[PDB]
């Protein structure tokens, strides 16, 4: 699985993988771990993105909050404001089940791009990667951030602000 | 990371530096310049870019410059630059025995008490105004060489200007002026710091602006 | 495991060996990362054996200087958040030579001529001539430096929690 | 090797991540199995001996001669410095003598680990093949779910108020 | 890469493969409407259909109406409703009427299929019910 799932290996560390998580695994749970590790940088590349556009001032719809963790999780209101949301998340990852069982299918392709692209046009796969450093990044930048207003007061920027 | 990398076309990996015996030597530098032990713990000889582009833009014509010829270049100019100015540094200030300073009021102890304030005080007046133009024409007619060098045309050697008024080297064996061409890296290296020093100290909190500045 | 030395017998106190001490399996899965974890567990052992005297010395002797003194500190753990203008410093000179370090990590391994750990630092002459004293030479480094890896943090976490003098008791 | 047993159904399918069973022969795993069971075990009766109090449900009178009650004792890891050092002997010195002596395989003729059985069959053999399987695997599951049950009862107990993570919201 | 490319390897028909129509989310998304969805009968497929129609019809009446500022403003538009699906009731009876042509022999072995006069029959009856009884699911549902 590592030599023809070449996507996530780059220059810093060609094939990063320290304490052998991946050795000697089958393709079901390799095909797993990929699907994981590509949903937590989606969800914390948008997480990012979300969590400066509300700290930095413009939070439109009912003008309520500036920092973003009490504008969610003490303040917005539990019973339909959040049961709604985790629903409307439930039916896309329901679609993608149907997604997922299908023929010639890739570890995380909701958008069924490998209809027109077979991975080996190397554009295909060097903009991939630029997804998925990115992910990476973005996955410890949230958790940089949520424990920087977690224990602290400060939820901004503390390197350059 | 499946490409060749970029550390073997400037690394070397058969011989190693006289200057820390742990690294490989850069494949640029050689014995063959004065003033040599092979340190280059960054690897800065190895970079691959033509550093002439400041001067004249690489757009102009197809042209390079080796990237060792600049830095010599460069290190021969900072030599220069600190050995007058730690020298000018310290005698205007007394440290020599005699105050040395320029005739006039306007130079003189009571306008400025110590190099320290010379930089700002002729800054005003215009005398450091004036030699920022002196040196511009100079450095204008003196740069326009790296570009000859760069286009093959020339076989002039770094820091190489005719500049032998007394004639200390006409005819002596290349090991002469080899030796001789050292003093001129040893000593501007000891001055580069010497000034650097001078420099950092007379400007913390205390540090005197005496002939010691400690 | 081969030819890399460094297990060799000394009863562990649970009942086993330490001659081929890989429990978790580090050198079957991922051996391209073994100069980089020889590396490693020198440095970490380096730097080890010299805070363990590191904190043998600052009892009895304390360099002449008004900002460290026993009136002015006493106790020699609270050196670390009471001399931060040393504190920097050291920082900074060992960032010179950590620095100077990288291109010799950025081929370690296959491509670069050395074996991990080895500077070519041996000014007085030491290090022996043949292999039966030389790959003992390397053993007698790698034990000091491991149980000196452990020493400091008994030391240290002792100080904590006693708050007495040199052996703690 | 090991990638067919009970333990083994999906989601999940075979789940081995940190890689005990790479090196393992039978040996090994049967230490592994005999006791993930006696985990689960004790969490699921973990779970008996815990909502009943927390509902209220205590044993009639006092505990003792002495005159300590059931209802005085609060649920929780705060309850055990309210039951007597010498009732805590009691029970401490049983579910030692328990694993001594009668929760233990002393025939040799145990078919799986986990069977304590002893020879004295109590309708085993009524079951079909499939349906010994199924059973077995019932117990696994709700033993694997009760320890991370009571590892959740003990953590949020001290953290918060209530142990009852899941009925904290929409109302206690 | 390209990511557009004649539909069904046909360059001369006129349709284009898109990631709007053919990718991965509008193939399972389509196929799993009732329109289309493999395994209905024909009643069925009308049913559902009719069930999640009936149920939004409801709202531009009950809000913006004639009557909507007045203490029987939920039974003023939910009437209104039943109306507006009588009149498309009306266009699917009389669609299937001539769109389609009966069948002369008995013959019928695939008695599943939609586009036909029988089935449209139970199609439209199947819209009927599930678009008057979504009507009146939210008529309770918005009585609260
Ligand atoms: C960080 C320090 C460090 C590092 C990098 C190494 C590195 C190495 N050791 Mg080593 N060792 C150390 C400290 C270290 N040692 C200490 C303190 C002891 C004394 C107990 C030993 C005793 C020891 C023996 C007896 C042997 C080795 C061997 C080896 C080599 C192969 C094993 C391997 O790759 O695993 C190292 C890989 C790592 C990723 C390092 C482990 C770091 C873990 C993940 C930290 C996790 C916490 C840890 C359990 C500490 C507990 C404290 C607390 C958190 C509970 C390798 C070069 C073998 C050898 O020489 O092979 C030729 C061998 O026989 N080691
Ligand atoms: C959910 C998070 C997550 C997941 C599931 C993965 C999973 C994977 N990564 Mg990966 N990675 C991650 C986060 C993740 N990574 C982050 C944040 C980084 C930046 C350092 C990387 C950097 C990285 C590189 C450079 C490479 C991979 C590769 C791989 C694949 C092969 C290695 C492997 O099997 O690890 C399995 C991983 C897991 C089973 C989850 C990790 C378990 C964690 C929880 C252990 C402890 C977490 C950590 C120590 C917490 C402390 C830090 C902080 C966040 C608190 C595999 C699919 C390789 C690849 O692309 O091959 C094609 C590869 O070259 N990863
Ligand atoms: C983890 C992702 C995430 C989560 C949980 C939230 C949660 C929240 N945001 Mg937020 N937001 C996000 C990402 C997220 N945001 C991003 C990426 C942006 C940049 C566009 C914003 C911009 C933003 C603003 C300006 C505000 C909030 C606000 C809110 C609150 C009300 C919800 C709302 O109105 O969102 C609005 C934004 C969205 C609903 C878009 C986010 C979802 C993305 C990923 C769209 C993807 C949908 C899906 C992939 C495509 C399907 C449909 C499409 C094909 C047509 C709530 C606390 C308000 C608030 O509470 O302020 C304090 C508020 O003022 N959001
Ligand atoms: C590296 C990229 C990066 C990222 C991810 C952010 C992210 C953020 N910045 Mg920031 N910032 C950056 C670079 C970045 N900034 C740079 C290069 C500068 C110039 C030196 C600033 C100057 C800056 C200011 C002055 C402020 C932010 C603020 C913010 C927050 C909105 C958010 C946390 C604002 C903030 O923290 O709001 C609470 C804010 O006031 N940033
Ligand atoms: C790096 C060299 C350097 C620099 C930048 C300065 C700069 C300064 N000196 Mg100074 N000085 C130096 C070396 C230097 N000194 C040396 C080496 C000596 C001793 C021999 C002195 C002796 C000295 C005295 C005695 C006094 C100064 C003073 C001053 C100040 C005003 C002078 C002025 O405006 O220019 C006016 C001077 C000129 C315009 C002279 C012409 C300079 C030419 C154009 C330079 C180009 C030739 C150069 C040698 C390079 C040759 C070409 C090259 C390719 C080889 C100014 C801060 C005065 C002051 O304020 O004291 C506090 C003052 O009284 N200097
Ligand atoms: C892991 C097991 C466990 C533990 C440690 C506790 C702990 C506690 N319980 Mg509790 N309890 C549990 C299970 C547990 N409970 C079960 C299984 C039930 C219902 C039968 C209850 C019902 C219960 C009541 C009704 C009361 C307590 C009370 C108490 C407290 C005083 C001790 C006492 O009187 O025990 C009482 C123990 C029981 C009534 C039953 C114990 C059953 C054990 C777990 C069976 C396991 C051994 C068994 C012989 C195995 C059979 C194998 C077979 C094949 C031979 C204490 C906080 C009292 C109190 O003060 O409330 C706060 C009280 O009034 N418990
Ligand atoms: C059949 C034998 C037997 C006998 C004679 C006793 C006798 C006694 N038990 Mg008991 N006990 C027994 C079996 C027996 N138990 C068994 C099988 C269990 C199950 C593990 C217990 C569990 C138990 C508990 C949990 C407690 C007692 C306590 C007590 C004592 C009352 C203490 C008091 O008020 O002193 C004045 C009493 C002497 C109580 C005690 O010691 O409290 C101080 C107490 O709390 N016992
Ligand atoms: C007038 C007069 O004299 O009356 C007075 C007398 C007196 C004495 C004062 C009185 C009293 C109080 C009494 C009698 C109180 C009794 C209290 C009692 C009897 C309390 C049992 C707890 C049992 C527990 C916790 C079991 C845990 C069981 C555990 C933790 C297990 O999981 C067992 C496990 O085994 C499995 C299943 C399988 C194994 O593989 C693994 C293990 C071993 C771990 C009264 C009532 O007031 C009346
Ligand atoms: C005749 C005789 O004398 O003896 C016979 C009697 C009898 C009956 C035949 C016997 C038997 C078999 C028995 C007793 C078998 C028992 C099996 C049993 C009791 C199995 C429990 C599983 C519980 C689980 C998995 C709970 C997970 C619970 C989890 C993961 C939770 O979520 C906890 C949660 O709490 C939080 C953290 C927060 C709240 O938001 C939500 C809730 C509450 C949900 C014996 C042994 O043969 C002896
Ligand atoms: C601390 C200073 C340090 C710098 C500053 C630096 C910078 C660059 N590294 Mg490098 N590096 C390390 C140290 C440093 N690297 C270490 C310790 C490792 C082992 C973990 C390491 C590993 C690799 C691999 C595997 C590759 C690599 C490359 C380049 C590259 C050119 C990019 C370009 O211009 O295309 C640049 C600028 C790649 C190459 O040569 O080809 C693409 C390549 O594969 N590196
Ligand atoms: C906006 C949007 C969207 C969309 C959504 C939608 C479009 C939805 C819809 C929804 C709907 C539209 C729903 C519906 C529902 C319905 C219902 C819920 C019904 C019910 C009914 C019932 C239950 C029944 C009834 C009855 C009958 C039939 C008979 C008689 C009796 C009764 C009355 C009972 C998306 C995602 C794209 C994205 C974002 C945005």
């Amino acid at each position: 699985w590592k030599d023809e799932n070449i996507i996530g290996i780059t220059a810093p560390m060609g094939f990063f993988d320290p304490l052998g998580l991946s050795s000697g695994k089958s393709d079901e749970v390799m095909n797993l771990y990929r699907e994981a590790e590509l949903k937590h940088g989606r969800v914390a590349m948008a997480a990012c993105l979300g969590w400066y556009i509300t700290a930095a001032g413009v939070h439109p719809a009912f003008n309520s909050a500036l920092s973003s963790d009490p504008l969610e999780a003490a303040k917005q209101l539990p019973t339909v404001g959040w049961l709604q949301f985790v629903l409307g998340c439930g039916a896309i990852e329901w679609l993608a089940q149907q997604i997922k069982a299908r023929p010639g299918y890739q570890p995380g392709d909701i958008l069924g791009a490998a209809y027109w692209v077979d991975n080996s046009d190397e554009g295909w796969v060097d903009y991939q990667n630029k997804e998925i450093n990115n992910g990476r990044l973005a996955m410890v930048a949230f958790m940089g951030i949520f424990v920087q207003d977690l224990y602290f007061g400060n939820y901004g920027d503390q390197i350059f602000r | 990371a499946m490409p060749e990398r970029l550390w073997d076309s400037m690394v070397d990996k058969t011989q190693r530096s006289k200057a820390v015996p742990f690294l490989p030597r850069a494949v640029n530098l050689d014995g063959s310049l004065p003033g040599d032990v092979g340190f280059d713990p960054f690897y800065l000889s190895s970079i691959p870019k033509d550093f002439s582009g400041f001067i004249q833009p690489p757009q102009w014509e197809e042209k390079g410059i080796p990237t060792l010829y600049w830095m010599r270049e460069a290190e021969l100019k900072h030599s220069r630059v600190a050995m007058l100015a730690w020298f000018g540094w310290l005698a205007t200030d007394g440290a020599f025995g005699v105050t040395l300073r320029f005739p006039g009021e306007i130079y003189s102890v009571e306008n400025i008490p110590t190099a320290y304030e010379a930089h700002n005080a002729l800054v005003s007046q215009g005398s450091m105004g004036f030699l920022l133009l002196a040196v511009g024409f100079i450095e204008f007619c003196t740069g326009a060489v790296l570009v000859e060098v760069a286009k093959g045309d020339s076989d002039r050697e770094a820091g190489d200007f005719k500049l032998d008024p007394l004639s200390f080297l006409k005819g002596k064996s290349e090991e002469e002026i080899k030796r001789m061409k050292t003093r001129e890296i040893a000593n501007g290296r000891l001055a580069m710091l010497a000034f650097g020093g001078v420099a950092t100290q007379t400007a913390l909190e205390g540090g005197n602006h005496a002939f010691p500045y400690f | 495991m081969v030819g890399a030395e460094g297990p060799e017998p000394i009863p562990f106190a649970p009942s086993r060996t330490s001659k081929n001490f890989d429990p978790v399996g580090f050198a079957e899965r991922s051996p391209e990362w073994l100069p980089w974890y020889r590396e490693a567990e020198l440095k970490h052992g380096r730097a080890a054996m010299l805070a363990t005297v590191g904190f043998v010395v600052p009892e009895f002797v304390r360099i002449p200087g008004e900002q460290f003194s026993f009136e002015a500190i006493p106790k020699v753990i609270d050196a670390h958040d009471a001399l931060p203008e040393s504190m920097i410093q050291i920082f900074g000179w060992i960032s010179f030579l950590e620095a100077c370090t990288f291109p010799a990590m950025a081929g370690l391994g296959g491509k670069y001529d050395r074996k991990p750990g080895d500077f070519s630092f041996d000014p007085l002459g030491l290090y022996p001539t043949d292999p039966e004293k030389q790959k003992k030479m390397q053993l007698a480094e790698l034990k000091n430096g491991r149980l000196a890896m452990i020493a400091i943090g008994g030391m240290v976490t002792g100080a904590a929690v006693t708050g007495h003098g040199f052996p703690y008791l | 090797a090991f990638e067919n047993e009970l333990g083994v159904q999906p989601p999940l399918g075979f789940w081995d991540p940190l890689g005990l069973l790479d090196n393992a022969d039978q040996e090994r795993f049967d230490r592994l199995r005999y006791v993930e069971i006696k985990h689960g075990r004790i969490a699921m009766l973990a779970v008996l001996g815990h909502i009943t109090t927390s509902s209220g449900r205590t044993l009639g009178g006092n505990i003792d001669f002495s005159g300590t009650a059931f209802s005085s004792i609060k649920t929780g890891l705060a309850g055990l410095s309210d039951i007597p050092q010498a009732g805590l002997l009691q029970i401490v010195a049983f579910i030692g003598f328990l694993e001594l002596f009668v929760m233990k395989d002393a025939k040799g003729t145990g078919e799986f680990p986990g069977d304590f059985r002893n020879g004295i069959d109590f309708g085993w053999n009524n079951f079909s093949d499939e349906e010994k399987m199924q059973k077995r695997a019932i117990e696994l599951n709700n033993g694997r779910a009760a320890q991370m049950g009571i590892l959740g009862l003990m953590v949020h107990e001290k953290i918060g108020g209530d142990p009852y993570i899941i009925n904290e919201l929409l109302g206690y | 890469a390209n990511f557009i490319k004649p539909y069904n390897d046909d360059p001369f028909v006129g349709h284009l493969a898109t990631p709007i129509t053919s990718s991965a989310v509008t193939r399972s998304l389509l196929k799993n409407l009732p329109a289309y969805r493999f395994g209905l009968t024909p009643l069925l497929r009308g049913l559902e259909i009719g069930l999640a129609h009936g149920y939004f019809l409801i709202g531009p009446f009950f809000k913006l109406g004639p009557l909507r500022n007045s203490e029987i403003a939920l039974f003023a538009g939910f009437l209104s409703t039943i109306g507006l699906i009588l009149i498309l009731t009306l266009g699917l009876t009389i669609y299937g009427a001539v769109v389609f042509k009966e069948e002369k022999v008995m013959s019928s072995a695939n008695v599943n299929n939609l586009q036909t006069k029988k089935a449209w029959d139970q199609f439209k009856g199947g819209f009927f019910v599930g678009a008057c009884g979504s009507a009146g699911f939210a008529l309770i549902c918005l009585y609260v």
